[PDB]
C-alpha cells in the first residue's frame, strides 16, 4: 500500500493543534485565516444563519433579554461557558465565553453580562 | 458632523 | 551498625572529614544549636499564634504536638513571604530535615530489608525519598494549607497539583495526566506529565527538622516518620519505584519502540509504541523538551498496561 | 584625496589644545566630530605598548549608549592600528575574572563602552585612574545630575591629581534641558563638572572649515487648523474603554507585589494592570491626535500586542483577562470599522476608498502632513528623497508607517518613490501588524537607512542624537519640540544644505510655537557670543571649586584595596545583591523600603529628625540581615533613601556579604575561603 | 553468607538509635564484617561491602549535614 | 530530480518511529526550495558580481 | 552572482527539462525483535576481536 506526502503533514498539524487545544481550551486559531481579517469572522456567518440570529437580537417577544441572548448565539451553534471570577466586587463578577473558530470571552456583572454580550452581536451583525 | 472637516490643497512651506 | 552514632562521629576526625574545634567536640554534634540572631526565642506565643491559625489542627494531622511553636513557624514560611520578621525561612531548616529523613529511611531499610539485593536497596532509598513522594504526603496529610508564602504562581501550582492528587485518592502513582483517551473519547492518545511543586516537599522536610530541635528525641522523629510514611512503606517494599523509561524498558512483555523527539514551537513531541494484550497500542507524550516528553509517553504506557492487565 | 583621512590645521590646533589643557569640544555634527577625537587618541598613543604594571597607559572611550559606542569603537579600529575593545553589559561583561580581565585590558590598547559598565570597571579596581591615559566623554551634554559621567568624573577626586588622565569633552550641544535662563552659569557649572573650559569656532574661516565638514540648514513651518468636535464613536469606544477599565480594577487578579510612587507617598495598581491601562490610554491618545484610521492602524497593532502577552502568560488569571482585553480590542476594531465602510460605500475603489478615508477620516495634522509628503516627494527620484520623520510616543512611529505604507499603496504616483521604515528604543515593541512568529530580514533599521534601502525613518527621539547616519535630506518634526537640545539635534539631523526642516504646529497655537523658536535661537546666540567673549587662560578649575561642586552629596566609602562604594550606585547593588540571594523562581522578592511616620520618626530618633525624612529597610527574610536599618534623617525622600542604600551596602560589606570589591560573594569565593579550611589535605595531591 | 546477592500501632524502635542511646545494646565490631567491607564487588567473592555501602553513605551525609549546620 | 520524465514515481521508506522526523526534514527541505526561489525572484542587485 | 530565470512565461517554459516526480513514502513495521542467530555471531566476533 502507499500513502500520499499531503495527508500526513496534514496529520502532523492535527497532531500538534489538537495538543495546544486541549491543554489550554482555546487560544489556538481554527479560522486559519488572514491575521487581521478574522476580525470578520462574525460577518462572514450563513446568510440563514445571520438572518434568524437578527430577527432575534431585535426580538421583544422574549420576556426576558437572557433567552434572547441564548436563541441569538443558538442561531449560530455557540456555546456559552457563565462563569464567576473571584473579584473584589459585592456583587460578584461574571465571565462568558462563547467558542467559534475564534476565541471570545466578556466581562460584565450577571446583572448586564447577557447585554453586554447582546450588544456584542449587535455590532457584529450589524 | 461625521465627517473631518477639510483642508485647503494649496498650503505653503513658510520660511519661518 | 556496632557502635552507634556518638562512636560513629569521631572516625570523621580521625580520617580527617572534618576539623575539631575545642569548644565542639565531635560527638557532641547531635547537640545541634539553632545559633545566630536569624532565630529569636523571647518572642511571646501570642505572636506566633497569630500566624498559626489552626494550630491544632495542624498537630493533630500533623501526629506530633509542639512545645516550641517558633520552629514550626520557620518551616512554614516560604521565602517569598515577607511580613514574617521572628525566623528565617525554610531553607535552613529543610536542609537538615533532608539529611535527616534520609538517615532514618536508610537505618530502617537497611534493617528491615536484608533479603533483598542491594541495587534494589538504594533503587528503594532514593523511590522513597525523593521530591515527588514527600509532595505527596503533603498533600494527604492537608498540610499544604498551612505554607506561609505570596506568590501566585506557586499557590497556583500548589492548587492544581492537590486537585490532581485528590482526583488520585492521594496514592503514589505516576504524576501523569491523560488528555484524550474522565478523558473525553477521540482518536489520538495524548499524555503529558504533572508538574509537581518543590515546596511541599521542602516544607515537609524542613517539618521533620522543626520536629527533632524541638523533641531531640530521634526516636520520636522516627515515629513521626513512620507514622507518616506507612502506607508508601507498605507498597513500596512490595513494588520498588525505578525511573519509568527503565521500567517499561525492562518490562517482560511491553518491548517499548520510542521516536524522534518532534519540534514544533516549543512543545516537543514523542511518540511510544508497545504491544498490549496482543493488541498494539501507540501513545504521544508532549512536553517541554525531548526528556519530559519521553517520560511522559512512558507514564501513559505504563498506565495503559496497568490497567490492561485486568 | 586619501584612504588615511588627513588632520586639518584646525582640528590640529584643537588637539594641540587638548595636549595643553584638557577641556570641552564643542563642534557641530560631521565626521571631523569623531575626527578630532580620534587624533587626540591617536596622540597620548606612546605608552600603549608597554604592560600595565610597568605604568603602561591605556585609553578610555566612554559613551553614552551601546549603538553609538560601537560605532565609535569601529571607527577608531578602522582610523588606528592600536588593538581596541567594545565592552557593553550585554556582552557578559561582569561574569569576567580578575586574571583575564586584567590581560584582556593588556591585549586591548584601547577601551570603548558605555559609562555605566566602566564606572563599574574603575569603582572595582580593575583599572587605576593612573592606569588611563585619556578619558573621552562624547555626548558631553548628558552631564546632568546623578548620570554616570558626571559621577565617574566626581570619582577623581580620590586618586592623586597628578596621576589623573586627560579628559575630553566632545559634545554637539551644550545646553540639554530647558535652562535657557542665564545660560552662563549652566556652562559654568558644567565646566567644573569637567576639568576643563569650552573651545569652539571663533574665527570666520575657522568657521567656514568646519563647515567644510558641517551644514547650516534651513528651517520651514508648516501650519494645519484644529478644531474639537469629535465623531459619536469617539465617545462610543471611549464608553467601552472606560467600563472595561472599571470590570478590570475589579478583576482581581492573584497576590502581587506593592507598587508605589517614586516618594512611597501613595500607591500604585499592579504592573499586570497597569501595562494594559497604559496600551489603551495610548491608543485613545493616538486616537484623538491622527484620526480614526490611524486609530484602526494602532488598534491592529493592539491585536499583536495582547495577543504575544496571552500568549506569554501564565497564571490563569492574567491568560483571561488578556482573552478579555483582546475581545475587547476586537469589538472596538468592529465597531471602528463598521462606521467606516457604512460611510464607504459612495466609491468602491479599493485605492480611492483607502484615499478617501485617509483624507476624511483623519486629523488635519495628518492631512497637512501628507499633502507636505505629495508636494515634496511627488515624481521625485527615491534615491533623492532621504528624510526622518520625528513623533512623540513609541507606537505613533508603528501608527504612522502602516498609515505611509498604506498611504503608498494608495498613491500610483508615490507609489515607489518611498519606503517607510520605523524604530523605537527600549521598551521595544513587536515591530509587525501580523504577529508574524519567525522573520528571516536580518538587517536592522538603522543598517537599511544608513544603505539607503529605507529613504524614510519614522521614529521617536531615538534617531535625534548619537546614533551615525547619512546628511539626511529632509526632515519633519511631526510634534512640537520639548527642549533645546532636541530642537538642536533634530536640525541637526538635517545635515544638507538647502534642507527641508518642517515644524508642524497648529494654527492656533502660533505665537506660543514661534516665541518658543526665538527662545531657542536666543539661547543659541547667548551660548555663541559667551564662547566667544567669555575666556580665561586658567582654563582649568581650582581645587576649591572643584570640590565645592561635588561636597554636597554624602561621601562613598573607600577600602583600603581601592574600591569605592558610590553613593548613588548604592541602590543598584543592593538590588543586584537580593537578585543573586534566591535559589528558586518563586523566592525572588525586592526589599521592602518604608517611610516612617512624623510620630515613629520622632519616637525613634528624638526632636533632632524634625523637618527631614527618614527611610526604613527590611531586608529579605532569606537574608541573613533583619536588623531594619535606618537611615540617616535628610532632607529629602531620595537623599534618605539613598543613604539607607548606602549603610546597607557598608553592613553587607562588614559582614563579609561583599568582597571588599563591593560585588556580592558568589559561590565560587565562598568554597575558595573555606578550602583552607576544610579542604587542604588536597595539596598534598596537587590539586584543590 | 550474602544469599541477597544475586549470585548466590507501636512502630519498632530502630537497633541503631538503640544502643546510640544505651551502652547495653552495644555490639562488636565484627571480623567479617569488616572483610565484608574491604571485600569490593569486583573480586567474586560470596560477599561485599554495598549493604554497608548505602548505610555509610546515609550516616556520612547526615554527619556532614549537621557539622556543616553547627 | 533524477526521475527525469512524465508522471515519474519518487519512493521512500522510512521507518514507523522515523516517519515524522522524516515529514519534518522533507518539509523544511521544500519550504527552504521555497524561500531561495522567492529570493532569487525577488533580490535585484546593480553590479552583477562581487 | 546568481542568475536565474524569472519570468512567469519562463516559469511556464521551464517545465520543459525540469519535470518533477510525484514523491510519496513507504512506511515499515519497525521491530528490534530478531532470531538468536544474529547474537550468536556477534558474540563470536567480539570474542575473535
Amino acid at each position: 500500500m502507499e500513502e500520499s506526502m499531503e495527508e500526513l503533514e496534514a496529520l502532523r498539524r492535527k497532531k500538534f493543534t489538537t495538543y495546544w487545544e486541549l491543554k489550554e481550551a482555546g487560544s489556538v486559531d481554527h479560522t486559519g485565516m488572514r491575521l487581521c481579517d478574522r476580525h470578520n469572522y462574525f460577518k462572514n456567518f450563513y446568510p440563514t444563519l445571520k438572518k434568524e440570529a437578527i430577527e432575534a437580537i431585535n426580538s421583544d417577544e422574549y420576556e426576558s433579554s437572557k433567552d434572547k441572548a441564548m436563541d441569538v448565539m443558538s442561531s449560530l451553534k455557540i456555546t456559552p461557558k457563565i462563569s464567576e471570577v473571584e473579584s473584589s466586587s459585592l456583587v460578584p463578577l461574571l465571565s462568558v465565553e462563547l467558542n467559534c473558530a475564534f476565541d471570545v470571552v466578556l466581562m460584565a456583572k450577571e446583572t448586564d453580562i447577557y447585554d453586554h454580550i447582546i450588544d456584542y452581536f449587535r455590532t457584529m451583525l450589524i | 458632523i461625521d465627517r473631518y472637516e477639510q483642508v485647503s490643497k494649496d498650503f505653503e512651506f513658510i520660511k519661518i | 551498625k556496632n557502635y552507634g552514632l556518638q562512636h560513629a562521629f569521631k572516625m570523621l576526625e580521625y580520617f580527617k572529614i572534618c576539623r575539631a574545634d575545642i569548644d565542639k567536640p565531635l560527638t557532641q554534634l547531635l547537640n545541634l544549636e539553632l545559633g545566630g540572631k536569624k532565630m529569636r526565642a523571647n518572642v511571646n506565643t501570642t505572636e506566633i499564634d497569630g500566624f498559626l491559625i489552626n494550630h491544632y489542627y495542624l498537630e493533630k494531622n500533623l501526629g506530633y504536638t509542639f512545645k516550641d511553636r517558633r520552629y514550626l513557624l520557620q518551616a512554614l514560611t516560604h521565602p517569598s513571604y515577607p511580613t514574617n520578621r521572628i525566623t528565617g525561612s525554610y531553607q535552613e531548616l529543610e536542609f537538615i530535615g533532608n539529611a535527616i529523613l534520609d538517615f532514618l529511611i536508610s537505618a530502617y531499610i537497611f534493617e528491615n530489608n536484608t533479603k533483598m539485593n542491594p541495587g534494589a536497596l538504594t533503587d528503594l532509598r532514593s523511590a522513597l525519598v525523593n521530591n515527588t513522594t514527600l509532595a505527596c504526603i503533603c498533600v494527604r496529610h492537608r498540610l499544604h494549607f498551612f505554607i506561609l508564602a505570596e506568590n501566585a504562581k506557586l499557590s497556583e501550582i500548589i492548587s492544581k497539583f492537590v486537585n490532581f492528587q485528590e482526583s488520585q485518592g492521594h496514592r503514589v502513582t505516576n504524576y501523569v495526566r491523560i488528555l484524550l483517551e474522565v478523558p473525553p473519547k477521540g482518536e489520538f492518545n495524548m499524555s503529558t506529565n504533572v508538574d509537581v511543586p518543590k515546596a511541599l516537599g521542602d516544607v515537609l522536610e524542613a517539618l521533620i527538622a522543626a520536629v527533632y530541635l524541638d523533641c531531640r528525641d530521634l526516636q520520636r522523629t522516627w515515629e513521626v516518620i513512620f507514622n507518616l510514611f506507612e502506607p508508601e512503606l507498605q507498597e513500596f517494599t512490595r513494588k520498588v519505584p525505578i525511573n519509568h523509561i527503565r521500567q517499561l524498558v525492562e518490562h517482560k512483555h511491553a518491548k517499548p519502540v520510542f521516536s524522534s523527539p518532534i519540534v514544533e514551537g516549543e512543545t516537543v513531541m514523542v511518540s511510544c509504541q508497545f504491544t498490549c494484550m496482543e493488541k498494539t497500542i501507540k501513545v504521544y507524550g508532549f512536553g517541554s523538551n525531548k526528556d519530559q516528553a519521553k517520560l511522559s509517553a512512558a507514564k501513559h504506557a505504563l498506565q495503559q498496561l496497568s490497567k490492561c492487565d485486568a | 584625496e586619501d584612504v588615511e583621512i588627513k588632520p586639518r590645521g584646525y582640528q590640529l590646533r584643537l588637539v594641540d589644545h587638548l595636549t595643553k589643557s584638557n577641556g570641552i569640544v564643542y563642534l557641530p555634527t560631521g565626521s571631523g566630530k569623531t575626527f578630532v577625537a580620534i587624533l587626540v587618541l591617536k596622540r597620548f598613543s606612546q605608552d600603549f605598548d608597554k604592560p600595565i604594571e610597568s605604568g603602561g597607559k591605556r585609553a578610555l572611550f566612554m559613551c553614552n549608549t551601546v549603538e553609538l559606542a560601537r560605532q565609535q569603537a569601529m571607527a577608531v579600529r578602522r582610523c588606528t592600528n592600536f588593538k581596541v575593545g567594545f565592552y557593553v553589559g550585554e556582552q557578559g561583561v561582569d561574569d569576567w575574572t580578575r586574571g583575564m580581565w586584567s590581560d584582556e585590558i593588556k591585549k586591548n590598547q584601547v577601551l570603548v563602552g558605555t559609562a555605566q559598565v566602566f564606572l563599574d570597571m574603575v569603582t572595582q579596581t580593575y583599572v587605576a585612574l593612573s592606569s588611563l591615559s585619556v578619558v573621552i566623554i562624547d555626548e558631553c551634554h548628558h552631564g546632568t545630575g546623578h548620570h554616570p559621567f558626571r559621577e565617574f568624573m566626581r570619582l577623581f577626586t580620590i586618586a592623586n591629581q597628578t596621576k589623573l588622565p586627560r579628559v575630553v569633552g566632545l559634545t554637539g550641544v551644550l545646553i540639554k534641558g530647558n535652562e535657557i535662563t542665564n545660560v552662563a552659569t549652566k556652562l559654568k557649572e558644567l565646566e567644573i563638572t569637567y576639568r576643563g573650559n569650552i573651545i569652539t569656532v571663533s574665527d570666520t574661516k575657522e568657521m567656514e572649515n568646519v563647515m567644510l565638514y558641517a551644514t547650516k540648514p534651513t528651517e520651514v513651518m508648516v501650519s494645519f487648523p484644529h478644531q474639537e468636535q469629535v465623531l459619536t464613536v469617539t465617545r462610543l469606544i471611549s464608553a467601552e474603554i472606560e467600563k472595561f477599565y472599571v470590570s478590570l480594577d475589579l478583576m482581581n487578579i492573584g497576590v502581587q507585589p506593592i507598587r508605589r510612587s517614586k516618594s512611597l507617598q501613595c500607591l500604585r495598581d499592579p504592573s499586570k494592570k497597569s501595562f494594559v491601562k497604559q496600551l489603551f490610554n495610548d491608543f485613545l491618545y493616538q486616537m484623538k491626535e491622527y484620526g480614526i484610521y490611524a486609530a484602526s492602524i494602532a488598534i491592529i497593532s493592539l491585536i499583536v500586542e495582547f495577543d504575544i502577552k496571552r500568549r506569554q502568560a501564565e497564571t490563569l488569571s492574567v491568560k483571561l483577562m488578556h482573552r478579555t482585553a483582546l475581545t475587547l480590542c476586537e469589538k472596538i476594531r468592529h465597531l471602528l470599522v463598521q462606521k467606516l465602510q457604512d460611510m464607504t460605500y459612495d466609491d468602491d475603489d479599493d485605492n480611492v476608498n483607502t484615499e478617501e478615508v485617509i483624507m476624511n477620516f483623519s486629523t488635519p495634522k495628518v492631512q497637512r502632513f501628507l499633502m507636505s509628503l505629495k508636494v515634496s516627494f511627488a515624481d521625485k527620484d527615491p534615491k533623492d528623497i532621504c528624510c526622518l520623520v520625528f513623533v512623540e510616543r513609541r507606537y505613533t512611529c508603528k501608527c504612522i508607517y502602516g498609515l505611509l505604507l498604506n498611504y503608498i499603496q494608495s498613491t500610483p504616483e508615490l507609489r515607489n518613490v518611498l519606503t517607510p521604515q520605523f524604530m523605537v528604543g527600549r521598551n521595544n515593541i513587536s515591530p509587525d501588524f501580523e504577529s508574524v512568529l519567525e522573520r528571516k530580514w536580518q538587517k536592522s533599521a538603522i543598517q537599511q537607512f544608513r544603505d539607503g534601502n529605507a529613504n524614510l525613518m519614522i521614529c521617536s527621539s531615538v534617531l535625534e542624537e548619537g546614533i551615525d547616519v547619512q546628511a539626511c535630506n529632509h526632515v519633519f518634526i511631526l510634534d512640537p519640540v520639548k527642549t533645546f537640545n532636541m530642537y538642536v539635534q533634530s536640525k541637526g539631523r538635517a545635515r544638507t544644505t538647502e534642507a527641508k526642516f518642517v515644524l508642524f504646529t497648529a494654527d492656533k497655537e502660533r505665537e506660543k510655537t514661534i516665541q518658543q523658536i526665538y527662545q531657542y535661537r536666543k539661547a543659541h546666540n547667548d551660548i555663541a557670543e559667551y564662547l566667544k567673549d567669555r575666556v580665561l587662560e586658567k582654563t582649568e578649575p581650582e581645587l576649591y571649586e572643584i570640590k565645592g561642586h561635588f561636597q554636597d552629596d554624602i561621601d562613598p566609602f573607600t577600602n583600603e584595596n581601592g574600591a569605592v562604594l558610590l553613593p548613588n550606585n548604592a541602590l543598584a547593588i543592593l538590588h543586584r545583591y537580593c537578585q543573586t540571594i534566591p535559589t528558586d523562581a518563586f523566592g525572588f522578592v525586592i526589599p521592602w523600603f518604608h517611610v516612617l511616620q512624623e510620630d515613629e520618626r520622632d519616637r525613634i530618633f528624638g526632636v533632632s529628625a524634625k523637618g527631614k525624612h527618614v527611610i526604613s529597610i527590611n531586608m529579605p527574610v532569606n537574608c541573613m540581615l533583619r536588623d531594619t536599618i535606618y537611615s540617616d534623617p535628610m532632607d529629602n525622600v531620595k537623599t534618605a533613601k539613598i543613604s539607607a542604600a548606602f549603610k546597607a551596602c557598608k553592613v553587607l560589606y562588614s559582614l563579609g556579604e561583599l568582597n571588599e570589591r563591593f560585588v556580592p560573594k558568589t559561590l565560587k569565593e565562598r568554597v575558595a575561603s573555606i578550602a583552607d579550611v576544610h579542604f587542604e589535605h588536597w595539596n598534598k595531591y596537587g590539586d584543590s | 553468607i550474602d544469599y541477597s546477592l544475586k549470585r548466590n500501632g507501636k512502630v519498632k524502635p530502630l537497633l541503631i538509635l538503640q544502643k546510640t542511646v544505651s551502652k547495653e545494646h552495644i555490639t562488636p565490631a565484627e571480623q567479617g564484617e569488616f572483610l565484608a567491607a574491604i571485600t569490593a564487588s569486583s573480586a567474586a567473592d560470596v560477599f561485599d561491602m554495598e549493604r554497608l555501602e548505602i548505610l555509610g553513605n546515609s550516616f556520612l551525609k547526615l554527619s556532614a549535614t549537621l557539622y556543616l549546620a553547627s
